[PDB]
């Protein structure tokens, strides 16, 4: 398998500033790489797939970059509702899909 | 684009149960509906696909001999299937869907999820 | 201007000729109420390998080929004896959809006459073929790291293929003097061979779905571009289009009837002489619209320039008149 | 058992219509004047004519299976009644006295011929008096039914009156249309040099 | 190897399936041209 592990396990970032979280597979997995969104107590939303493109109907403050096996999403301008759990999600089509643990933003204090 | 699931179930260890999640609204009859499990507390985990077109199943490792995943594309719907239940299968199944686009693929909806309690 | 002099001498000069002009254009269209299935062909999880090709058949709807010409995805689309801007119209008696993976250096070899392993023991298309390939590059999809060895092709196969012929046989090729009876080795070699699709080759290795669209053209039209239906007119020298058979003609009631089977009617001459309207199962025979030579008769520009004029094998209708033999 | 099978094979090659015109066709045309077997399964081969007598309709209808042991889809005509599913049939299939179509003293002629993938149902029926064989009566088959399967087809059977099976070789067929759209007679231009001539 | 010999084969007939048929070659891989259909206008054989 294409083990996926993001970083950090948990951040805290005040409103209006820019947070980053970096995902790295075992292995190449090109650019079939997904980032999703799960507020607690709702399901997963996708914020950016194919590692660039952004999710119609999400806020474009929210951006995807990287290639291989080191992807990047990056939240410019945090707000009040983004605070959730991040994962990053391959969907190689002949392979199976891999998920990585996740990483949680909270407010800086 | 629309997927609905079932109820949230309750059983007892050992007892077979299988939850349900109809699709529509599918750019073609060879799609990919997908079961993703999440533990209470736990972080999101792959478990399976089908085509229900080709009914063609892709098991994860970690649950190839634990649960069946079947289909039907009369209804277009896909099933979960435990052949004996266990404490470790509490949690919430969500189902999910992805279309091809040529090029490349795209998820689209994300089921609600079933929450299924063994105990 | 015919006799390129200005002095023209007494006499009939076969100056012009006159033909009935169609003022009106009619669209008949079958009547069906359907879209055909492309995107189930097209937007398919899992393509089939190119030596075990898959063929569907789309009939019994209404195609719209615009949105497959318009769309820029396809990397290579090349059409041979079909114009793809002018396949809104076309009707088609049958269609074929053909579907495999190949890698990009082989796309020429899926071509009319082609030659080649995949074009000689894979996928041939016959010299005549009518309709379309369109290729695009599907590396994001039929390739992963290591290689995905899902997809096959025929190697060495004894017999070569005939067109629109597909060869799914495991037999081991036997390039030597002795058998195999089944048991690979030496001069012993199993017929099929697998791409390793992987991303980082490059584009000539790199995976491509390819789809050929094969039509037979003629019989009733199982499936017709996108077009409005008209309402008919009866005699009346018009444009028509009777189930993309193209003509101009005066569509008139005929007494004559057509067998059940019978579409298309064509006497000696071999002109569609009578068709069977889609909507509705009449027989509308068609006549060539009246076509004549107009003779300029002349008396010597010296004498006078009066001048008569006289159309032939018409009568005074279509046009002092004097109606002779 | 053979017997003659004088001219009686002769059906409309395309669907177009053709008054008090003679036309050439180079096609499948069941030789003339070529012997016939007199009435198992009978490979299906270039092409097939089946006469039956059956004077009570007898005869349902036919199986075209080449695996015979329900392995691939088979044609199910049966009198009238048009499936084709992947039927499971008997070892002996007989009548007592996946699907993707489905339709619903006397001698009765078919051609059956299987091109590009494409099964073509020709019938005529006529009053016979002849119990023996087949009448020296010219006759004509327009298309009964026109299914473009697309099966391999390689072999056929009946279902259960004496029948024959002929084949459709290439041979260009002089056909006669009258002023009234029927065949009344036909040249095979390969039957001998008088018929060359003609 | 780092000094490995080349020999020219021309003005002569060649007759490949002597090489084709025997069996004590354990590695007889082609590129770009068929074993069998081997019966040019310059032939170099490095050994
Ligand atoms: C296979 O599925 C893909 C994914 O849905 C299809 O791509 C989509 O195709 C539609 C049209 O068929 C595109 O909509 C177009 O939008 C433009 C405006 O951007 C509009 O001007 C056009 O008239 C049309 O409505 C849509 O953008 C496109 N999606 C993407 C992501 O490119 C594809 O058409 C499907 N192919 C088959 C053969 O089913
Ligand atoms: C499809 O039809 C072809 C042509 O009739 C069949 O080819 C025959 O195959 C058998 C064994 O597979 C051979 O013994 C024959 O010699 C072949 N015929 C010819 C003319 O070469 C083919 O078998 C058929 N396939 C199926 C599944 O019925
Ligand atoms: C010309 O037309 C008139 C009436 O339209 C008809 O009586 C006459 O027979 C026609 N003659 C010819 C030669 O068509
Ligand atoms: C054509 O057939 C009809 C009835 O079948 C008959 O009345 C007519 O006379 C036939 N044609 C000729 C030229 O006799």
């Amino acid at each position: 398998d294409i083990q996926m592990t993001q970083s950090p396990a948990t951040l805290s970032v005040s409103p209006g500033e820019r947070a980053t979280l970096s995902c790295r597979a075992s292995q190449s997995v090109s650019s079939t790489l997904a980032w999703y969104q799960q507020k607690p107590g709702q399901a997963p939303r996708l914020l950016i797939y194919g590692a660039s493109t952004r999710a119609t109907g999400i806020p474009a403050r929210f951006s995807g970059s990287g290639s291989g096996t080191e992807f990047t999403l990056t939240i410019s301008s945090l707000q009040s509702e983004d605070f959730a759990v991040y994962y990053c999600q391959q969907y190689n089509n002949w392979s199976t899909w891999t998920f990585g643990q996740g990483t949680k933003v909270d407010i800086k204090r | 684009v629309q997927l609905v699931q079932s109820g949230a179930e309750v059983k007892k260890p050992g007892e077979s149960l299988r939850i349900s999640c109809k699709g529509s609204g599918h750019n073609s009859p060879s799609y990919w509906i997908s079961w993703v499990r999440q533990m209470p507390g736990k972080g999101l985990e792959w478990m399976g696909r089908i085509d229900p077109s080709d009914s063609y199943t892709n098991y994860s490792p970690s649950f190839q001999g634990h649960v069946t995943i079947s289909a039907d594309k009369s209804i277009s719907t896909a099933y979960l299937q435990w052949s004996s239940l266990q404490a470790s299968d509490t949690a919430i199944y969500y189902c999910a869907r992805h279309v091809v686009a040529l090029t490349h693929l795209y998820p689209d909806y994300w089921g609600q999820g079933t929450l299924v309690t063994v105990s | 201007c015919t006799l390129k002099s200005f002095t023209v001498e007494k006499g009939i000069y076969q100056t012009s000729n006159f033909r009935v002009q169609p003022t009106e254009s009619i669209v008949r269209f079958p009547n069906i109420t359907n879209l055909c299935p492309f995107g189930e062909v097209f937007n398919a999880t899992r393509f089939a390998s190119v030596y075990a090709w898959n063929r569907k058949r789309i009939s019994n709807c209404v195609a719209d080929y615009s949105v497959l010409y318009n769309s820029a995805s396809f990397s290579t689309f090349k059409c041979y004896g079909v114009s793809p801007t002018k396949l809104n119209d076309l009707c088609f008696t049958n269609v074929y959809a053909d579907s495999f993976v190949i890698r990009g250096d082989e796309v020429r070899q899926i071509a009319p006459g082609q030659t080649g392993n995949i074009a000689d023991y894979n996928y041939k298309l016959p010299d005549d073929f009518t309709g379309c390939v369109i290729a695009w590059n599907s590396n994001n999809l039929d390739s992963k790291v290591g290689g995905n060895y899902n997809y096959l092709y025929r190697l060495f196969r004894k017999s070569n293929l005939k067109p629109f012929e597909r060869d799914i046989s495991t037999e081991i090729y036997q390039a030597g003097s002795t058998p195999c009876n089944g048991v690979k080795g030496f001069n012993c070699y199993f017929p099929l061979q697998s791409y390793g699709f992987q991303p980082t080759y490059g584009v000539g290795y790199q995976p491509y779905r390819v789809v050929v669209l094969s039509f037979e053209l003629l019989a009733p039209a199982t499936v017709c571009g996108p077009k409005k239906s008209t309402n008919l007119v009866k005699n009346k020298c018009v444009n028509f289009n009777f189930n993309g058979l193209t003509g101009t003609g005066v569509l008139t009631e005929s007494n004559k009837k057509f067998l059940p089977f019978q579409q298309f009617g064509r006497d000696i001459a071999d002109t569609t002489d009578a068709v069977r309207d889609p909507q509705t199962l009449e027989i509308l025979d068609i006549t060539p619209c009246s076509f004549g030579g107009v003779s300029v008769i002349t008396p010597g520009t010296n004498t006078s320039n009066q001048v008569a004029v006289l159309y032939q094998g018409v009568n005074c209708t279509e046009v002092n008149v004097f109606q002779t033999r | 058992a053979y017997t003659n099978s004088f001219t009686r094979g002769v059906y409309y090659p395309d669907k177009v219509f053709r008054s008090s015109v003679l036309h050439s066709t180079q096609d499948l045309f069941l030789p003339f004047f070529s012997n016939v077997t007199w009435f198992p399964v009978l490979p299906f081969n270039d092409g097939v004519y089946f006469a039956s007598t059956e004077k009570s309709n007898i005869i349902r209808g036919w199986i075209f299976g080449t695996t015979l042991d329900s392995k691939t889809q088979s044609l199910l005509i049966v009198n009238v009644v048009i499936k084709v599913c992947e039927f499971q049939f008997c070892n002996d299939p007989f009548l007592g006295v996946n699907c993707t179509f489905e339709y619903v003293k006397n001698l009765r002629e078919f051609v059956f011929k299987n091109i590009d993938g494409y099964f073509k149902i020709y019938s005529k029926h006529t009053p016979i008096n002849l119990v023996r064989g087949l009448p020296q009566g010219f006759s004509a088959l327009e298309p009964l039914v026109d299914l473009p399967i697309g099966i391999n087809i390689t072999r056929f059977q009946t279902l259960h009156a004496a029948y024959y099976v002929g084949y459709l070789q290439p041979r260009t067929f002089l056909l006669k249309y009258n002023e009234n759209g029927t065949i009344t007679d036909a040249v095979d231009c390969a039957l001998d040099p008088l018929s060359e001539t003609k």
